[PDB]
RNA sequence: UGGCCGAUGGGCCCCACAGGGUUACUGACGUCAGCCAAACUCCGAAUGCCGGUAAGUCCAAGAGUGCGGCAGUGAGACGGCG
RNA sequence: GUUACGGCGGUCCAUAGCGGCAGGGAAACGCCCGGUCCCAUCCCGAACCCGGAAGCUAAGCCUGCCAGCGCCGAUGAUACUACCCAUCCGGGUGGAAAAGUAGGACACCGCCGAACAC
């Protein structure tokens, strides 16, 4: 598994502080700072528009190349700051990396299949905690369901995982769980 | 194997021992003219310090320890009247008469009652 | 140094601490030039009363 | 009908709302959920019909979540009292809500259903909401 | 309808009386505290209330030592 | 609020002194995570206040504190802030 | 001067605690041997105290290593707010958090006293 650069260009933010943040927030860049074993943290500004978009094309995880005056640099997203309302990002966070070191990701897993009549579905967990290489971040995950009955609880260390990467999350965590589907007496009683 | 499941006695009682000198170091409010006098006792010997808190630095101290004094084929009792005359007499040397007394988180009597008195009729007034 | 300082807005209706840092300055009426030295100070109390006058630099 | 069971004190003082809701900002538990616009009170009895609106036609698949709680009480002095004279009684419990709060949570299958239901409890609702996932 | 509360107590002004840095005279006082808010330090009295003042001419010095908060003076140099 | 082993509902279809909710329960603890509080704070500001120093208005505000003669007023309103 | 030693001390006293691992008895430290005499058990030499050094460092202590947990903590942003504003509606300058994040991290140091060396 291997991804592709999402080249962006960037530029040293001016200003620090409120006024320049919300200033360059109006204008529709987000303020971006990235930091580092480089022992030279240093902060940026970005295009809100073509952000978002890659955001969308590559998932909660995306490796990434930033233009810097010329300077390529590789660069891994951490945190973000999602606007309540507007949808909009405020603030993200990109941790300089290089290849060939071990880095620790948050991934998404997604359900599909086939559910009995009595199954139902519930999902505890949407993320778990993986380690692999920089060039092998994954973007989603998939679950198989056919014909489960009762109580199938499913472990989330029980999933088949690409090569390359470590379970982090310890083996007593739960992924997908199918308990017995409810009546009408069951959706009286509950609420109540 | 080995798995605890409690507390341990030796521990605690240093710990006890600490807390209960805790409460005169408290007061003790001793400068360069009235040092504080340590007294630490062992199961084998016995060891004073003469210090000015101000500085936490000592001024004279003896103990069991030193070759002449274990010299003396004597117990404790005979050996702490021996380094609590010491400590007089170095203490006169070094130029200081009236002193405070520490009890050393022990309880007066025994041992500690002979060195207070050695120093006592030393010359030590306290 | 020295500083040109003109009060340009009226002190009715003014924090009275604001009030006072204007007497310091001694501007009594609106649009009054006052000469005063460039220390921090005085710059601090341009800065705190800044919505009120205008300074104008000289030497 | 969610009402806490007890508290130290069965009333409390007007509020103050302003602020941007922090807590649990971003839908976690399921895969879909509703997100509030502006500051507004919502009623115990509000909540309970809009987890039926939401349950009742869902029916068999996915299981919902409820992100807030209704907790601080409230009191209305009844009618033909001249103000004053104490604090009233306790009538309804609300739970407050501040823009970009997430109300429900809901992890199902297919996405226009989702949508559906969580829209539904949108017009039930009292204040203003849209439909949010949790990608990043 | 009627209301059982409404009463009240008086208020008796509790609080650090002299900060930190003043110049203090013999026996003053130096706050009023309901629980062991502070500690005694060199030349600081417990009062018979948990109230603390000072025995010495100098200036009040606070400062935290052990995790804990303690009062002392530092006598002022002699012009 | 939603999950996890859950022995042991700290317990049940036959009570064996021994296998399973062989049975959908209860499940305690804790742990995964997500809110809330004027009488919760393992945290914590801009302000405001008190203390020291220095410049400035220093042909005086008509600045302060004390003492002395003098009366008013102790029915507030509104607007912005909490 | 060294030390794999003991006391007293410090410090906006956890970067200094907890957990696991390994190692110390020359001296000192602990445990330790027995209670005529001091002294004590609301009974007990458990605690203390006292006499002695036969034994051992397992416990405790110490030191060294481990990031399992505590723990400190950036830059940046966000919350917040002093002052001012425009016919509400939020911005301009000033101040700048909490939590989270890279990371840091398995204390440092003072005075005396003990064993090797001068
Ligand atoms: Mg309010
Ligand atoms: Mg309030
Ligand atoms: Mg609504
Ligand atoms: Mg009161
Ligand atoms: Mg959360
Ligand atoms: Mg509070
Ligand atoms: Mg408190
Ligand atoms: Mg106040
Ligand atoms: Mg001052
Ligand atoms: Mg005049
Ligand atoms: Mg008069
Ligand atoms: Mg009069
Ligand atoms: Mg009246
Ligand atoms: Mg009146
Ligand atoms: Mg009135
Ligand atoms: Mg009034
Ligand atoms: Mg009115
Ligand atoms: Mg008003
Ligand atoms: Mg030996
Ligand atoms: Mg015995
Ligand atoms: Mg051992
Ligand atoms: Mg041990
Ligand atoms: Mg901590
Ligand atoms: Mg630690
Ligand atoms: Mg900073
Ligand atoms: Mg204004
Ligand atoms: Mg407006
Ligand atoms: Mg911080």
């Amino acid at each position: 598994t291997a991804n592709i650069p999402n080249k962006l260009t960037a530029n040293v933010r001016t200003r620090t502080g409120k006024g320049a943040s919300r200033q360059a927030r109006r204008d529709g860049k987000v303020p971006a700072v990235l930091y580092g074993h480089g022992t030279d943290p240093q902060h940026l500004e970005l295009n809100a528009r073509d952000f978002a978009a890659v955001l969308r094309s590559h998932g909660t995880n995306a490796i990434l190349t930033l233009d810097i005056e010329g300077t390529e640099q590789l660069a891994l997203t951490k945190a973000l700051d999602v606007h309540p309302i507007r949808r909009n990002i405020q603030h993200a966070d990109l941790l300089v990396v290089q290849r060939g070191e071990k880095v620790t990701v948050e991934v998404t897993v997604l359900v599909e299949g086939d559910a009995t009549p009595g199954t139902l579905v519930t999902q505890d967990a949407n993320t778990i905690e993986i380690e692999a290489e920089a060039l092998s971040i994954p973007e989603q995950l998939t679950v198989s369901v056919e014909g489960v009955e009762a109580g199938t609880q499913i472990t989330a260390g029980q999933i088949s995982l690409p090569e390359g990467v470590n379970l982090i999350s310890d083996p007593e965590l739960l992924v997908v769980n199918v308990v017995e589907a409810p009546s009408a007496e069951a959706l009286e009683e509950e609420g109540a | 194997a080995h798995k605890p499941v409690g507390q341990n006695i030796s521990e605690v009682r240093r710990n006890a021992r600490l807390r209960r000198h805790a409460r005169l170091r408290k007061k003790v409010a001793g400068t360069a003219e009235v040092p504080r006098l340590v007294v630490n006792r062992s199961a084998r010997h016995i060891h004073v310090q003469l210090v000015n808190d101000l500085n936490g630095t000592t001024l004279a101290a003896a103990s069991s320890i030193e070759a002449d004094v274990r010299a003396i084929d004597g117990d404790k009792k005979a050996h702490s009247v021996r380094v609590g005359q010491l400590i007089a007499e170095r203490a006169k040397a070094a130029g200081v008469e009236t002193v405070v007394f520490d009890r050393g988180g022990y309880t007066y009597g025994g041992r500690i009652a002979a060195l207070a008195d050695a120093a006592r009729e030393a010359g030590l007034k306290f | 140094a020295e500083l040109k300082i003109t009060q340009v807005r009226s002190t009715i209706g003014a924090r009275w601490k604001q009030r006072e840092s204007l007497r310091t300055l001694g501007l009594k009426k609106i649009r009054q030039s006052v000469v005063r030295e460039d220390n921090a100070q005085t710059r601090g109390l341009i800065n705190t009363v800044h919505h009120l006058v205008e300074v104008e630099e000289v030497g | 009908m969610l009402i806490p069971r007890k508290v130290k004190h069965r009333k409390q003082h007007h509020p103050e709302q302003r602020g941007i809701a922090s807590g649990g900002t971003s839908v976690s538990f399921g895969d879909y959920g509703i997100q509030a616009l502006e500051h507004a009170y919502i009623t115990n009895r509000q909540i309970e019909s809009a987890r039926i609106a939401i349950n009742r036609h869902i029916k068999r698949g996915g299981k919902v979540w409820i992100n807030i709680f209704p907790d601080r009480p409230l009191t209305k002095k009844p009618a033909e009292t001249r103000m004053g004279s104490g604090k009233g009684s306790p009538e309804w419990w609300v739970a407050n809500v501040k823009p970009g709060r997430v109300l429900f949570e809901l992890s199902y299958p297919d996405e226009k259903t989702a949508r559906d239901a969580l829209t539904r409890a949108i017009h039930k609702l009292p204040i203003k909401a849209r439909i949010v996932t949790r990608e990043e | 309808s009627s209301s059982r509360n409404g009463r009240d107590s008086a208020a008796q002004r509790l609080g650090v009386k002299r900060f930190g840095g003043q110049v203090v005279k013999a026996g003053e006082i130096l706050v009023r505290q309901r629980g062991t808010h502070f500690h005694p330090g060199v030349n600081v009295g417990r009062g018979g209330d948990d109230t603390l003042f000072a025995l010495a001419p100098g200036a009040v010095e606070f400062g935290a030592k052990r995790g804990r908060k303690t009062v002392n003076i530092v006598p002022v140099a002699r012009p």
